[PDB]
């Protein structure tokens, strides 16, 4: 549930997103900010040190899929539930992923698309894209209710 | 806090400076317009755009951590009255520790790209939530 | 989400519950053991220790309400969602309860089920409780989603 | 921990006794029914109704809980081996600390109706979550 100003603030800003490297950016932080996460990756290689899992080929692909799920659920904000269905089954059913994982990847995205944008990433801008993030968060939980 | 951490966080917290009250103020109003539940906590507040109430707790909350940094190896008596008043007297839920922690981050980040590295991100992270710890002790 | 023999457990079971008794023995003690819970019940009165909470007659009266929606959540198992739409808007748009409180009452009157049934209550027993629990703080929180 | 809940954690934990090791495999059996994606962690376990290696887990957790009651004033030293294990190597997620808590309390709750007051409720709640602080006090 978006204002139609919310909406503009959220697709205006998309547009402008480095497509290739911010995905990357946001699994590599997560990986370091929240060690524990890394048991679910353990075929993607070396994790050892922070510039190991920055500098990971497997880390910066996987994370251009992310981000390309990412921007897919904008296109399809009233039906989140439908579109990520298939990774809601993925993640809870054959992975075991704790929700409260989601909501911390979501969050490091946040601080990385602030990190990017700086200024123009205002308190009204993030107030619009934490309602994403937690849509994005709840639709992926779905297979556990 | 690690060795390595300690230095991370001085190092950061020291390229603030005076800007300390103004990056608070800003963690506030994110925090205020992001997660609505918790401007129940200030009843009696203007929590409007360019708030001078808020200006003023702003640089209340960075004098704090400020404190914090400067007896990063005691903590626990360093923010032992804060406990009492957020604990004891205001019954702070303990999730709004978290999103208060988040959108100091949001800003530190908006601000200091260069400095924002993902090893500075982890050691603010875990500064932020041994304050959250200490500042919820008495639960 | 009940297999046929976990349904019948939990019926079995609940038939058995002091209605008068359970409900305020479980707010009771969300609020002891959780105390910043305590600050939505103000008006309530004297909460300022665990004998006056549990001894405070209002909040005896309005246990007996939170168990009659949980009763009421058990015979509409397959609709939740529909069941507790009007008190997901009280708690979520008027008095600004954060859903993992939810988790914290639910998982609090699976202990005073264990309290008062002993043995009784087994391990697939408490199994097929929790994720009731888990059904009806997911129904509560929807407003927020 | 307060005076009030070190004595109120002494006095339910003399209650348990002998029966810690017993305690121990019901509260583990609880949470892999209860919470089915914890059993992740044991993939070399045989984790059916009875099975010998639950029995043999549930004395090792008792028997390191009751070592926390009686060294509850330096908890971070006593069980400073056991926050490697658990974050370092195994890579526990935190969330799961929360899971195994209230699967024993569940289980105290069923076997102690006398002890299990509200005042006592709270005291043993507050010495998981500093259990769960120590175990995860590496990340
Ligand atoms: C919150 C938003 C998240 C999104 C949008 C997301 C998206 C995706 C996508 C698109 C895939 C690839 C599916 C495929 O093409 O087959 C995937 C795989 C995966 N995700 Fe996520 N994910 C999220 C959160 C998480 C979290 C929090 C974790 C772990 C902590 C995680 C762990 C994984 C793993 C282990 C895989 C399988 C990769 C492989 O081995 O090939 N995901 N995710
Ligand atoms: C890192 C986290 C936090 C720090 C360092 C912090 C620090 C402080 C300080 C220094 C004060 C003023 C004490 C004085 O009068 O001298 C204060 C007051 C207060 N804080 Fe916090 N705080 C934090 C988190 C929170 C959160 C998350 C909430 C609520 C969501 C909160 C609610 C309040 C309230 C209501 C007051 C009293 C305002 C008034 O009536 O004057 N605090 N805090
Ligand atoms: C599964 C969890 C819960 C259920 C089933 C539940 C159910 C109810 C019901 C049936 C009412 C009465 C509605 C009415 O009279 O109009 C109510 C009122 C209320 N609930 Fe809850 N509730 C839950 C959790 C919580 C939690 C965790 C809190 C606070 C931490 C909370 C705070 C309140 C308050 C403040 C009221 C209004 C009392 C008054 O009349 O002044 N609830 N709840
Ligand atoms: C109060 C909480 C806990 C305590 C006191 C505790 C204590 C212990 C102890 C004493 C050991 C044996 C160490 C040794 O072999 O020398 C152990 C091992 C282990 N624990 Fe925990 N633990 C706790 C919570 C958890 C949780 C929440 C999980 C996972 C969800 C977990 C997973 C494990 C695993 C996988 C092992 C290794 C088993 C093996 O390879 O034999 N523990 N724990």
């Amino acid at each position: 549930h978006l204002t139609p100003e919310e909406k503009s603030a959220v697709t205006a800003l998309w547009g402008k997103v480095n497509v290739d490297e911010v995905g990357g950016e946001a699994l590599g932080r997560l990986l370091v900010v929240y060690p524990w996460t890394q048991r679910f990756f353990e075929s993607f290689g070396d994790l050892s040190t922070p510039d190991a899992v920055m500098g990971n080929p497997k880390v910066k692909a996987h994370g251009k899929k992310v981000l390309g799920a990412f921007s897919d659920g904008l296109a399809h904000l009233d039906n989140l539930k439908g579109t990520f269905a298939t990774l809601s089954e993925l993640h809870c059913d054959k992975l075991h992923v704790d929700p409260e994982n989601f909501r911390l990847l979501g969050n490091v995205l946040v601080c990385v698309l602030a990190h990017h944008f700086g200024k123009e990433f205002t308190p009204p801008v993030q107030a619009a894209y934490q309602k994403v993030v937690a849509g994005v968060a709840n639709a992926l939980a779905h297979k556990y209710h | 806090l690690s060795p390595a951490d300690k230095t991370n966080v001085k190092a950061a917290w020291g390229k603030v400076g005076a800007h300390a009250g103004e990056y608070g103020a800003e963690a506030l109003e994110r925090m205020f317009l992001s997660f609505p539940t918790t401007k129940t906590y200030f009843p009696h507040f203007d929590l409007s755009h360019g708030s001078a109430q808020v200006k003023g707790h702003g640089k209340k909350v960075a004098d704090a951590l400020t404190n914090a940094v400067a007896h990063v190896d005691d903590m626990p008596n360093a923010l032992s009255a804060l406990s009492d008043l957020h604990a004891h007297k205001l019954r702070v839920d303990p999730v709004n520790f978290k999103l208060l922690s988040h959108c100091l981050l949001v800003t530190l980040a908006a601000h200091l790209p260069a400095e924002f590295t993902p090893a500075v991100h982890a050691s603010l992270d875990k500064f932020l939530a041994s304050v959250s710890t200490v500042l919820t002790s008495k639960y």
